[PDB]
């Protein structure tokens, strides 16, 4: 996206962060982004 | 579909 292409990286969905390192795939809080583009972000805010 | 949802 040309409007915020680095907030749509570095988090990426509205979704927030949970990383524990004792769990090896950390599913908890945040979904994993799929497609990484303007996606479900874009629709939250109506666009 | 995420562009879908509103499409429009």
């Amino acid at each position: 996206m040309d409007v915020v292409d680095s907030l749509l990286v570095n988090g990426s969905n509205i979704t927030p962060p949970c990383e524990l390192g004792l769990e090896n795939e950390t599913l908890f809080c945040l979904d994993q982004p799929r497609p990484s583009k303007e996606w479900q972000p874009a629709q939250v805010i109506l666009l | 579909d995420y562009m879908g949802w509103m499409d429009f």
